């Protein structure tokens, strides 16, 4: 549960600590972060992460490895962060087609700024359930009209305008 | 030849349903022995008068069920003594008319009264059936003890029955119930005691003569007495005919299969009953076809010919039959056979030298009906598009019979003892009429047909009616076969009258009736009396005279009812109330659209989808009166306003509706230019459309107009869209469809990479989705929307229990709104598109039918007289075989959505779940058994609308203050369009939205299947978006060790886990948060 948070991949699993509201059953938000060294930039001597939560946030993906802040108060950089999607759709543009792996935003510039970071969140990763109360209550923003209303409101004429005149040329 | 090869190969597979046993056979010929060897022990008794025979045979444990009145010695003119029985091996068995159906059958006897009791002199005013029923209850005695040596008692019984629901003629129950048993052809028997042979005369069994002279033409004593005199001579002619005729007995299996088709049977038909053209029927209908002699005295057929020729042969002769109001026949011993074309308006076929109407027992009113159904099925014999040789032949008219009625008005006939008739009744018979019309259902029942007759005159496509209480079971203890039936000591509880009924023609209901002139039309004088009171002769358009029949029409109720309520209680009784509470209780479930007069106006009304329509033409017309720098080539609606057959109408200026909006697709002119990229051809074409977009606003602002990308379509989101919002605030989509989608998955699709290789044609896949041939398809739908007006309130009424259902959120929307349409189009093998409810069931059955993991579907899209010929659907079949041998489980294709205009069978049918689909036709059976179950009422209407909506992997149970019933035009006043575009989304319900995206994020492992119909699964809250959880085998359990294949591999086990079930409840906590009731893990 809590306090299995490793992963036999080479992933260290941060279990983020949520708060298990009547759309969940203290939830224990299952994702890891495998130490990936490949040609990608986020792979620059950071953890490439898997099992990516949904409802995703500015800094949701930092709260998931949020025992690391919430104990050792992570500061680092960032290089690159990638294979995280809303609903797999990304997979094929449509320019694209006309002419990791579940990472979610867990990765920094290299080891050495990520050792508050990156080798706290190992640390907490074997200290899941020793340091629950560091580790930071996921109680993300509820899902809002908002973000409805304005996905089937009505485009600005001029935002695809402009666009259109500078591509007739 | 193709048809005389392939009927007997389809007929075949159905014979062993109505196949016979050798041990069947056996076991019946040893019982027919020993009863004719019990019967031979019958003697002749004494000589005794009434009075003598009610010495013996008055207060007896055996006594035969006489004809009404009482047996009494009030008309004792003659004498009433046993004779000698005569018994014969003949009756059924004589040419193997039983047959073991599904539903079994019965056998006949040579029984007969003799000449010593029954006499010549005795037939004259119904004197003889008290002598014969004297004779049988003096014989009876003799029949319990000389003539009850079956010895079979164990497993068979013996008793007194009567036929064809008459107490004057009687069966004998002598069958193994479930040496003389007839357990193995668990069959029944019959028998009674008739008149001899020639004993009245045809004179005296004329139509002009009754034999109960108390006279008018007798309908049942006249043909009874004619039928029991010549059972023998026509058994024999008939047995003649089928010596002469080698394909005889396949004549009879066929005319056996189309009576069984049609409900029929040789019971009584005149006497308010379903019956006539049957076994009795079929047996001389055939015999005189094959000896020709028709209405021009012309050979109709002969004995040359084939088994599917006579079949075919006879189903055309039956469509052309001239009987009732067309012809009649008469026929001789054997010396000839002839008709004529005498149309008498009644069932009557008078034979020339047997002597007898073979029609008479049949009604003209029944013949309606059966003229009606014979000329579909003449129509279906003709038609060799469709392959359903085996499924029309074997389709039951009475199998579904809320699927077959459009309508039925039943009411309680409280009948009462004999002095107590008058109550509920007022069928005032006098002497001659009572002489025509003794009984309850055959009195009241002509009075009721008078009645609707001249009240709804044209209204009514055909009339059939039911007594039910009628007991079969005739008393030996009592008098006759006389129960409580309703609280009368006759036999006689209710009355049913199904409402055959042409649309066309009964589409009025406060209109001009009966047309009066300065001559004094005795129809249009007594308009005011037949329909009521309603129907008074008032002024017309034309500056005549015509009644003013009063009939309501509503939305929640049948007009049927209504109509029966005005012209019944002040025209003949207001002592029976015969209407149709299921019509009430579905049609007020259903939902209708929230405009004025929507309860004034009855379904077949659309003025309100027409004014929408009027109003998008006058749009478009501007629209193609204004022109461009940019030329366009067509603009052609097929959204809601072009349908006009939804699930609600188009209600007055709906806010924020599921389908507020009305998809108008607008084409350019050739415009090749642009590039093969999706975002450089939009761009490109884009110089005069943001121009059109803001003058769109200015020339047509009684309108609106916008520009936006529409996200609906897979992978593709770089458009420019109009969302067109009327001066009341209904809602458009003028959506411009390029041609950069079919270019690029044409000559374009060489750069897209092996993860984009099946998705190269997946863009021209989204496009031609909704707009390959929808604007063909619009334009054909105004046919067919105009022909069957009902098909549209058909097809609401399965998006409401769709939407009850919760079954119809995992599939597309084109091709569930053109599957309500096969049971109109195409009505056989069942009746066509009556009522709402008879639709929705109907629809059912053919999805039923058309078992997906079975037989994948096929339809053609034919005009009401366009039709696909066999070659063209041979390509359709050929997709359809080889999607299911593609996917045999239908996973990606469960059924096949076969057009004409979509020949792969795939084009609307693409991902939907095979364990949904199966789940949903598993209910939908389900549903459609427990409305059979449960009746015809309110609890039968919400059988198909009331879903469990539990034991899931999520329950359905939500709370959201997102409240947008008003919005959406669901009732528990905007007349504007809205300020802002995000206002009027905001307006609507988003947990609709947030549940879509929650399901669309989650479908491999956790989807939250709903309805497609939002609005009408809301009603009055229109808040709770209802997510039925359908988990995957990785939701709580352990998968592959696979953390490269992008899946929610994380710590629960050591690396072989799966998407974990705490993982996924906190991931969709904070999606859940703002609507959280009640979900968890799984």
């Amino acid at each position: 549960i809590e306090d299995i948070s490793a992963m036999k991949n080479g992933f260290i699993v941060v279990p983020f600590k949520l708060p298990d509201h009547k759309a969940l059953p203290a939830s224990l938000h299952f994702m890891f972060a495998k130490r990936h060294q490949s040609s990608n930039s986020n792979e620059s001597d950071c953890l490439f992460l898997v099992n990516l939560p949904l409802l995703s946030n500015i800094e949701h993906m930092k709260k998931f490895v949020g025992q690391l802040c919430g104990k050792y108060d992570t500061v680092s950089h960032v290089e690159e962060l990638l294979y995280n999607d809303e609903f797999g759709l990304h997979e094929v543009d449509l320019s694209a087609l006309t002419s990791p792996r579940n990472t979610a935003l867990l990765k920094f510039v290299d080891a050495a700024s990520i050792n508050n970071c990156w080798n706290a969140l190992k640390k907490y990763s074997n200290l899941h359930a020793k340091h629950p109360n560091e580790l930071f209550e996921w109680t993300y923003t509820t899902p809002s009209f908002t973000t409805f209303v304005n996905f089937y409101k009505p485009l600005d004429i001029d935002y695809l305008k402009e666009d259109i005149h500078t591509h007739m040329a | 030849l193709f048809k005389s090869n392939i009927f007997k190969l389809q007929i075949d597979e159905l014979l062993e349903q109505v196949k016979l046993k050798q041990k069947h056979v056996l076991k019946v010929e040893k019982f027919l022995h020993k009863l004719y060897d019990i019967l031979q022990e019958i003697p002749d008794w004494e000589e005794k008068s009434l009075a003598e025979v009610d010495s013996f045979f008055k207060n007896k444990i055996v006594s035969v069920p006489f004809v009404d009145p009482k047996p009494i010695p009030q008309n004792t003119n003659y004498k009433f003594n046993y004779k000698k029985p005569d018994i014969s091996l003949i009756g059924s068995f004589a040419l193997k008319a039983g047959i073991y159906q599904p539903n079994g059958s019965s056998i006949d006897t040579l029984l007969t009264m003799p000449k010593e009791l029954f006499e010549k002199k005795d037939f004259l005013n119904f004197r003889c059936l008290h002598k014969r029923s004297v004779y049988l209850a003096y014989l009876t005695h003799h029949l319990l003890i000389l003539l009850k040596k079956d010895k079979l008692d164990s497993f068979l019984q013996l008793e007194y029955s009567y036929f064809d629901n008459d107490p004057l003629l009687p069966i004998l129950r002598i069958s193994c119930s479930k040496d003389y048993n007839f357990y193995k052809t668990r069959f029944s028997i019959n028998l009674l005691i008739g008149f001899p042979y020639k004993v009245f005369e045809p004179k005296k069994l004329l139509p002009n003569r009754n034999c109960i002279r108390i006279l008018p033409a007798t309908p049942l004593y006249n043909f009874s007495v004619l039928s029991s005199s010549t059972h023998e001579n026509y058994l024999k002619y008939l047995y003649k005919t089928k010596k002469q005729t080698e394909s005889f007995v396949e004549a009879t299996v066929l005319g056996r299969l189309w009576l069984q088709q049609r409900g029929f049977s040789s019971n009584m038909s005149h006497s308010g009953s379903l019956g006539g053209f049957g076994t009795f029927e079929f047996t001389i209908l055939m015999a005189a076809l094959l000896n020709g002699g028709g209405i021009n005295s012309n050979k109709i057929l002969l004995h040359g010919f084939s088994s599917y020729q006579l079949f075919k042969g006879v189903i055309k002769y039956l469509a052309t039959m001239d009987l009732c109001h067309d012809g009649h026949l008469q026929f001789h011993s054997n010396p000839a056979s002839k008709y004529i074309d005498e149309g008498f308006q009644t069932p009557t076929l008078f034979d020339k030298s047997t002597k007898v109407n073979i029609l008479t027992k049949m009604t003209v009113s029944s013949y309606q009906i059966l003229k009606e159904y014979a000329g579909e099925t003449l129509r279906m014999l003709n038609n060799v598009v469709q392959d359903q040789f085996s499924n029309i032949f074997l389709t039951n008219i009475s199998r579904f019979d809320n699927l077959k009625y459009d309508l039925c008005y039943d009411v309680q006939l409280p009948l009462g003892k004999y002095n107590n008739l008058e109550t509920s009744l007022a069928a005032t018979f006098g002497s001659m009429e009572r002489v025509k019309f003794i009984t309850l259902e055959n009195f009241l029942a002509h009075k009721i047909t008078n009645v609707a007759r001249y009240a709804l005159g044209d209204r009514i496509k055909y009339i059939q009616i039911e007594m039910v209480g009628q007991k079969s079971d005739f008393p030996i203890t009592k008098r006759k076969v006389y129960s409580n039936t309703g609280g009368n000591h006759f036999n006689f509880d209710f009355v049913r009258v199904k409402l055959i009924v042409n649309p066309s023609e009964c589409d009025k209901l406060v209109t001009k009736g009966p047309a009066h002139s300065e001559t004094m039309s005795t129809e249009a004088a007594v308009f005011k009396n037949f329909w009521g009171i309603k129907s008074s002769l008032r002024r017309f358009k034309d500056g005549s005279i015509t009644h003013c029949c009063v009939w309501s029409t509503s939305s929640s109720e049948p007009i049927i009812s209504s109509i029966v309520n005005f012209a019944l209680q002040k025209h003949v009784s207001k002592k029976a109330q015969i209407s149709n509470e299921t019509i009430k209780k579905f049609h007020n479930f259903l939902p209708l659209p929230n405009l004025p007069s929507s309860a004034k106006t009855s379904v077949l009304n659309l003025s309100s989808f027409f004014n929408l329509k009027k109003s998008f033409d006058d749009l478009y017309k501007i629209i193609f009166q204004m022109k461009l720098p940019l030329s366009v080539k067509s603009i052609l609606p097929v959204g809601s306003a072009f349908r006009y057959t939804s699930l609600c109408q188009p209600v007055p200026f709906a806010y924020s509706d599921p389908d507020f909006f009305q998809d108008v697709i607008l084409e350019f002119e050739t415009s090749p230019k642009w590039p093969d990229e999706i975002t450089s051809l939009e761009k490109a074409k884009t110089a005069f459309l943001l121009k059109i977009q803001e003058e769109l606003s200015a020339n047509s602002s009684t309108y609106r107009s916008f520009f936006s990308r529409d996200e609906s379509i897979p992978y593709n989101l770089e458009i420019v869209t109009l969302n067109i919002l009327t001066p009341e605030g209904y809602g458009f989509k003028f959506r411009v469809l390029t041609e950069r989608d079919e270019i690029l998955y044409l000559r374009a699709i060489a750069n897209a990479r092996n993860e984009l290789k099946p998705e190269l044609e997946a863009t021209f896949l989204k496009f031609t989705a909704k707009y390959l041939a929808s604007v063909r398809h619009t334009r054909t739908l105004e046919n067919i929307s105009h022909s069957y007006q009902f098909y549209s309130p058909v097809v609401r009424l399965f998006k409401r229990w769709l939407d009850t259902h919760l079954l119809l959120g995992h599939i597309t929307d084109e091709l569930a709104e053109l599957i309500a349409i096969k049971p109109f189009v195409d009505p056989a093998p069942y009746f066509i598109p009556g009522s709402l409810e008879n639709g929705f069931l109907k629809v059912l059955k053919f999805i039923s039918q058309w078992n997906w993991k079975d037989d994948p579907l096929i339809l053609d899209l034919v005009k009401p007289e366009e039709r696909l010929t066999l070659a063209q659907y041979k390509g359709i079949q050929m997709n359809f075989t080889n999607l299911r041998n593609s996917d045999p489980n239908g996973t990606h294709l469960q059924f096949f959505v076969a057009s004409k205009n979509d020949p792969s069978g795939i084009l609307y049918s693409s991902g939907i779940p095979l364990p949904i689909a199966t789940r949903l036709t598993a209910l939908a059976k389900v549903a459609v058994n427990l409305l059979q179950t449960h009746g015809l009422n309110q609890q039968t209407i919400n059988l198909l609308f009331t879903p469990g909506l539990k034991d899931y992997d999520f329950v359905v149970d939500l709370r959201t203050p997102i409240g947008l019933k008003s919005s959406c035009g669901i009732l528990s006043a905007p007349s504007n369009f809205p300020e802002n575009l995000n206002d009027l989304s905001e307006k609507m319900d988003p947990t609709y939205q947030l549940v879509k995206y929650l399901n669309l994020k989650y479908k491999n492992s956790l989807i939250l299947s709903s309805r497609k119909y939002i609005g009408v699964n809301g009603g009055e809250k229109g808040d709770k978006n209802v997510i039925t959880g359908l988990i995957k085998p990785l939701f709580k359990g352990a998968h592959k060790f696979r953390v490269n294949l992008d899946c929610n591999v994380k710590p629960v086990d050591d690396e072989n886990v799966i998407l974990n079930k705490e993982a996924i409840f906190h991931e969709i906590a904070a999606f859940g948060n703002d609507m959280v009731i009640n979900f968890e893990t799984d």
